[PDB]
C-alpha cells in the first residue's frame, strides 16, 4: 500500500495454521467438525485469504503450501482453500515414487489466466 | 420531563409509580438521553451530527464527477433509400467505420 | 423516534453471541433483527436463532463483528429480516442486507412460504442456456429446478455464466413480460471473482438485466446462510410481477457449511458430518420457492440452478445425496472429460432432466428424438469399440460429430442449433471430418457459402437474419415451407466445402501452415 | 352468451377482457401492454384472441418500446413470441387479423424474405392474405434485387484463401 | 464371472467401510459434546456452608 512495490509471500504452510486452531478450538468449547476439525474453517481461512489480493495501489504474488493428509484432497482443509486460488498446482506420492520430479499431475491441476486473451494462443 | 411522563403514558405500563435516575456524561455536550420502561432514545451530538454528518457525506459519495456523463441514447440510423442507391456495398462499410470511430474515436 | 432495548450481550464467539436481558417481562420473537450499538454512530444488525429457559437470545452477527464488545446494549426492530426490492435492483451488486456495494420504495423478506400447488403450473415454456447439450438431452425449463454438479474447475459456473449472457440478445427483443432477468449469489467466493464477472456481465451489457448477491469469505457465517435466500426473495417479487426471473447458486455447499459453523457454534445437536438435522428443510425451504407460478398467480417463474461442488466425482455425500432428492433433475460434470477438450464436460449418462419434452419448443422435440437414439447407440458402440479401431457406420461417425458440435465456449443462438443439429443427425455431415466440424459450423452460421458462390436457389432461408428462429419456434422445421429450403441450404453449403474447402485443407501437408490451421480450428471452438 | 372458461385445475374464469383493451389502445408505447396482460392474469380475466390482437395493434402503432430507445429493439420479434405465447402455452390459436399485423410490420421494415415466409405459413394453415401487401413485399424484392440489395455486402465479400485467423475475420 | 464376484465383494466393502465412517465421525462429535456437556454440568447446590 504506502510503498506501492509489487511483493511475494511465500507461505509453508497454510494447513499447520488450520490445525493450530483446530487444537484449540476444542478447548474453547467450540464443537468439532466432521473430521475433528474447527467448525470456524471457511471463516478463519477466508478473513487470512481476502487479505491476499491484488489492489490498484500493488500487487501480492503469493504462493501458498499445504498439507494433504493421507494423499486425500477430500479433507475440508485443502478443499475450502480451492476457492481462495487462481492456480491450484497440485503435487501427487504417485508421480515421485515413479523417480520424477517436479512431481506434478497435470489434470488433477489447472489454472485460471488458462485463456486465450489473456496469453498467447499458441499456449493455449 | 414533557417527554418522560408522555413516554411513559405511551409505554405498555403506565399505572406503575415513575422514578428518575440521572447521571454525566462526558460524550454528550448537546442534548439528552433517556430510557423509560425499556424504550431508549437519544437525543446526543454525539448520534443527532453524525446523522447529518452521514447524510453530507452520502450525498457528496452519491455524485462523482471524473466518469464521463452518459450521453444522449442514439436513435435507429434510419439510413435513407438514395444513399443505399448512390453506393450499394460502400454504404455498409461506411457504417461500420462510423460505428468503431463511435467506439474508438 | 425512541429505541427498544431488551438487554446487553453476554458473550460472544467469533460470528456468535449471546444475550443477557433486562426487565424480564420483555419478550422477542424468534427469527426478528436486531440492532447492536457498537458505538453511538455505528450499528451492527443481527438475527436471533434460537432461545433459552433461564433467558437469553443466541443471536448471528452480520456486520462489524470485530467492534462488538462485552456490555454492549441490544435493540429490537420487531420484525423478521428484509431487505429492500424492486426493479430498481438490476444493475447492481449487494449485500444480503441491501447494502449496495462500490465497483470501479419497498422491502421484502427472506422466509416466505413457498407456493403450493394450486399457485402453480406445470412447466410448459423453455430456458436457453444458449448451449446445445442442455437445450437438447437435458433441458431446463422455467420453474424446473435444476442442479450443477462438478469437481473444481470443470465447467460449472461457466454454464449458468453462460446460460444469462445468453438471455440478453433476447430480453432487448422481446417485451419486458418474458425476458428471463437473472440473480447470481456468490456465497464463499473471492471478492475478485465477483469483480470479474461484474466486468464480465458488464462488458456485454448484460447487466440491465442481471444483478449479483455476493456474501464473500471475508463476510461472515450468517451472512452466507441469507444470500440465497435474498436472492430468491429478490426472484420472488418479480413472480409476483408475472416476469419470468431465474436464480443461480455459488455455491449451496458452502451455504450449508456456514450453517454448520452457525449451529455448533450455537451449541445446537448435531449429526452425520457434523451438520444439523434440518439441512434438508434449508435446502427445501429454498428450492420449493422456485417455480412456474399460474396464470391465476400472473404466469411468473423462477428458475433455479443450483450449483454444488462434489469431490472426486462423488455422489453420495449428503449435502448432493439432499440436493439431488430434491431437484428436478441434474446435471453432472466430470473432469475426465473437461482436461479432453470436451467443454462444457457434461456426462449424459448420470445427468437426467425430468423435464424431458414438455418444457422443449416444437422445434426441438423432433431434434432431440433423434438425439437420444443417436447417443443412446453411441455409448454401446464406443464403449464395446476398441481405442484404435475403424467403424464405417453412420452412429459412430454422426455422433462423435456431434460431440464436436457440443464443444463451445460461450452460448450459441437458438438457430444456429437447430441448423448445425438437423445438419447432424440428417446425416448431412457425414463426408466432413472430426476435425473441421467445427469450422463447418462457423461457415454454414456466421458466413454464407450459397450466398458468396452465387447459389440463391432459395427464397428467403438464409442465416444472416436472425430473426428467422421466431419462425422455426412457432412452425418447426418439419412443416412443409421451412423443410426443402434448409435441406438445400444444407446441400449446398456441404459440398461448396467438400470442394473448395475441406479438399485445400488435406493438401496443407507443411509445417507452418498446419499450426497456422490448428489455430483456426481451435478458435472457431471457442467463437462459437 | 359468453361460452364458459374454466382454469387448469376446473375453476371459473372471468372474460371480461372490455375494460383491459381499452386499457391497451391507450398504450403510448408497446411495453405498457405487456405490462397488461400481468394486471389481467392476476385478476383471473386471462387475455382472449382479440386481446393479443390488439396487443399486436399497438405493437405497429407505437413507435418505441419504451420512452427511451432501446438497442436490440425489434417489434417483429415481440409479435411472435406473443404469437408463441398464444399458440404452444396457452392454447388459443391466431387468424388472420393477426398475421395481419406480422405481414404489415414485415412490410414496414422491408424484410422481403421474412415476408414470403409469413405468406408460405398464412398459405399453409389455410388463410387468405391481402394481395394489397404481397405487392409491396415483391416491390421492395425487386426494389432490392435490381440496386444489389438483395443480401448485404459482407456476405459477397471474397473468401479469404489463407487459413488466417485474422483473415476470416474470427 | 470372476471379475462380478470380486467387485461385489469391493462395493460391499466399500459400502461396508463408508457407514462404519460416518458412525465414526458421529461417535467423535457426540463424544466431544457429551464430554463438554458433562464437565460444564451445572448444578444449584442448595447447601449449608457455615
Ligand atoms: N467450453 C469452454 N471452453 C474453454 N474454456 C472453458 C469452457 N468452459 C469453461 N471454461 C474455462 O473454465 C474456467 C472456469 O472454471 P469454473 O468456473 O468451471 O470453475 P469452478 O467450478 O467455478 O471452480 P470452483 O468450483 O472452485 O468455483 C475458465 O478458465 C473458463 O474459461
Amino acid at each position: 500500500d504506502e510503498a506501492g512495490q509489487d511483493v511475494l509471500l511465500f507461505v509453508d504452510n497454510v494447513f499447520r495454521f488450520t490445525q493450530a486452531n483446530s487444537e484449540v478450538s476444542a478447548l474453547l468449547g467450540r464443537i468439532p467438525a466432521a473430521v475433528g476439525y474447527q467448525p470456524t474453517l471457511a471463516e478463519d481461512l477466508g478473513m487470512l485469504q481476502e487479505r491476499i489480493t491484488s489492489t490498484v495501489k500493488g500487487s501480492i504474488t503469493s504462493v501458498q503450501a499445504v498439507y494433504v493428509p493421507a494423499d486425500d484432497i477430500t479433507d475440508p482443509a485443502p478443499a475450502t482453500t480451492f476457492s481462495h486460488l487462481d492456480a491450484t498446482t497440485v503435487l501427487s506420492r504417485s508421480v515421485a515414487e515413479a523417480g520424477i520430479y517436479p512431481a506434478v499431475e497435470p489434470l488433477e491441476c489447472a489454472s485460471r489466466i488458462m485463456d486465450p486473451d489473456a496469453i498467447d494462443v499458441n499456449h493455449y | 420531563r414533557k417527554q418522560v411522563e408522555e413516554l411513559h403514558k405511551e409505554s405498555p405500563l403506565k399505572d406503575y409509580k415513575l422514578v428518575l435516575e440521572t447521571k454525566v456524561d462526558p460524550s454528550i455536550g448537546g442534548g439528552y438521553i433517556l430510557e423509560v420502561c425499556n424504550q431508549v432514545v437519544n437525543r446526543s451530538a454525539a448520534a443527532a451530527a453524525a446523522e447529518t454528518a452521514a447524510l453530507a457525506k452520502a450525498s457528496a459519495a452519491q455524485v462523482d464527477w471524473t466518469s464521463l456523463p452518459a450521453a444522449p441514447p442514439r436513435p435507429s440510423p434510419s439510413a435513407p433509400d438514395t444513399l443505399i442507391r448512390l453506393l450499394g456495398s460502400v454504404v455498409d462499410d461506411l457504417a461500420d467505420a462510423d460505428k468503431v470511430e463511435q467506439k474508438y474515436g | 423516534e425512541a429505541k427498544q432495548k431488551i438487554g446487553f450481550v453476554h458473550g460472544i464467539d467469533g460470528t456468535i453471541a449471546t444475550i443477557a436481558p433486562a426487565a424480564s417481562k420483555v419478550t422477542v420473537p424468534y427469527n426478528t433483527v436486531l440492532e447492536i450499538a457498537v458505538s453511538a454512530t455505528n450499528i451492527a444488525n443481527a438475527l436471533v436463532f434460537n432461545l433459552e429457559k433461564d433467558g437469553s437470545i443466541g443471536v448471528i452477527l452480520l456486520d462489524n463483528i470485530s467492534e462488538v464488545r462485552s456490555g454492549q446494549d441490544v435493540y429490537a426492530t420487531g420484525s423478521l429480516l428484509k431487505i429492500p426490492v424492486g426493479f430498481h435492483m438490476l444493475g447492481k451488486i449487494i449485500n444480503p442486507l441491501g447494502k449496495e456495494i462500490p465497483t470501479g420504495t419497498k422491502l421484502g423478506l427472506v422466509e416466505e412460504m413457498a407456493p403450493n400447488i394450486v399457485s402453480r403450473q406445470p412447466v410448459n415454456y423453455n430456458l436457453l442456456t444458449g448451449y446445445k447439450v442442455i437445450d437438447t438431452l437435458i433441458p431446463v425449463g422455467r420453474g424446473q429446478r435444476e442442479l450443477i454438479l462438478g469437481d473444481r474447475q470443470t465447467g460449472k459456473t461457466s454454464i449458468a455464466l453462460s446460460t444469462i449472457l445468453n438471455q440478453t440478445k433476447v430480453n432487448n427483443e422481446i417485451l419486458s413480460k418474458n425476458n428471463v432477468l437473472s440473480v447470481y449469489v456468490s456465497i464463499g467466493q473471492r471478492c475478485s471473482n465477483v469483480a470479474r464477472i461484474h466486468r464480465l456481465l458488464t462488458e456485454y451489457d448484460a447487466m440491465k438485466y442481471c444483478t449479483i448477491v455476493a456474501a464473500t469469505a471475508a463476510d461472515p457465517a450468517g451472512l452466507q446462510y441469507l444470500a440465497p435466500y435474498a436472492g430468491t426473495t429478490l426472484g420472488e417479487e418479480f413472480r409476483n410481477s408475472g416476469r419470468h426471473i431465474l436464480l443461480v447458486y455459488d455455491d449451496l455447499s458452502k451455504q450449508a457449511v456456514s450453517y454448520r459453523q452457525i449451529s455448533l457454534l450455537l451449541r445446537r445437536p448435531p449429526g452425520r458430518e457434523a451438520y444439523p438435522g434440518d439441512v434438508f428443510y434449508l435446502h427445501s425451504r429454498l428450492l420449493e420457492r422456485s417455480a412456474m407460478m399460474s396464470p391465476q398467480k400472473g404466469s411468473g417463474s423462477l428458475t433455479s440452478l443450483p450449483i454444488v461442488e462434489t469431490l472426486s466425482n462423488d455422489v453420495t455425500a449428503y449435502i448432493v445425496t439432499n440436493v439431488i432428492s430434491i431437484t428436478d433433475g441434474q446435471i453432472y460434470l466430470d473432469a475426465k472429460l473437461f482436461t479432453g477438450g470436451q467443454r462444457p464436460a457434461v456426462n449424459i449418462g448420470l445427468s437426467v432432466s425430468r423435464v424431458g419434452s414438455s418444457a422443449q419448443n416444437k422445434a426441438m422435440k423432433k431434434v432431440g428424438g433423434a438425439l437420444k437414439m443417436l447417443m443412446g447407440e453411441y455409448r454401446k458402440m464406443a464403449g464395446e469399440q476398441t481405442s484404435g479401431s475403424q467403424n464405417v457406420s453412420p452412429v459412430m461417425i454422426r455422433g462423435a460429430r456431434c460431440l464436436q458440435l457440443f464443444n463451445q465456449k460461450g452460448p450459441s443462438y437458438f438457430m444456429d442449433a437447430i441448423v448445425a443439429l438437423y445438419a447432424v443427425t440428417n446425416g448431412y455431415m457425414d463426408d466432413v471430418k472430426l476435425q473441421y466440424s467445427k469450422f463447418y459450423e462457423f461457415l454454414l452460421l456466421n458466413k454464407d457459402l450459397p450466398v458468396l458462390y452465387g447459389q440463391v436457389n432459395n427464397k428467403y432461408f438464409y442465416m444472416y437474419n436472425k430473426n428467422l428462429n421466431y419462425f422455426i419456434r412457432y412452425f418447426g422445421l418439419n412443416h412443409e415451407i421451412l423443410e426443402p429450403e434448409l435441406k438445400k441450404y444444407i446441400e449446398i453449403h456441404t459440398n461448396l466445402f467438400l470442394d473448395n474447402y475441406q479438399s485445400r485443407m488435406n493438401e496443407l501437408k507443411s509445417d507452418e501452415d498446419l499450426v497456422q490451421l490448428k489455430n483456426l480450428l481451435y478458435a472457431c471452438k471457442r467463437t462459437v | 352468451a359468453g361460452g364458459k372458461r374454466y382454469d387448469l385445475f376446473g375453476y371459473e374464469v372471468s372474460v371480461a377482457t372490455g375494460p383491459f383493451i381499452e386499457e391497451i389502445k391507450k398504450a403510448q408505447f408497446y411495453d405498457d401492454a405487456g405490462e397488461v396482460i400481468v394486471k389481467m392474469n392476476l385478476a383471473n380475466t386471462p387475455p382472449d384472441l382479440q386481446t393479443y390482437n390488439a396487443v399486436l395493434e399497438r405493437i405497429l402503432n407505437c413507435k418505441s418500446k419504451r420512452s427511451q430507445p432501446v438497442k436490440g429493439e425489434n417489434k417483429f420479434a415481440a409479435m411472435m413470441d406473443i404469437l408463441e405465447e398464444m399458440d404452444a402455452r396457452s392454447g388459443i390459436k391466431p387468424n388472420a387479423e393477426s398475421w395481419g399485423y406480422v405481414l404489415k410490420e414485415l412490410v414496414q421494415a422491408g424484410d422481403f424474405r421474412l415476408g414470403w415466409v409469413c405468406i408460405a405459413g398464412m398459405k399453409s394453415l389455410g388463410i387468405t392474405p391481402d394481395q394489397a401487401l404481397v405487392d409491396a413485399n415483391e416491390a421492395n424484392a425487386a426494389k432490392a434485387k435490381a440496386a444489389g440489395t438483395d443480401f448485404p455486402a459482407y456476405l459477397k465479400k471474397a473468401a479469404p484463401e489463407s487459413f488466417d485467423t485474422k483473415a476470416w475475420g474470427i | 464371472g470372476n471379475i462380478t464376484g470380486l467387485m461385489q465383494l469391493a462395493d460391499y466393502t466399500y459400502n461396508k467401510t463408508r457407514k462404519e465412517l460416518i458412525t465414526a465421525e458421529l461417535l467423535e462429535i457426540i463424544g466431544t459434546m457429551t464430554a463438554m456437556h458433562a464437565g460444564k454440568k451445572v448444578g444449584l447446590k442448595k447447601t449449608e456452608f457455615w
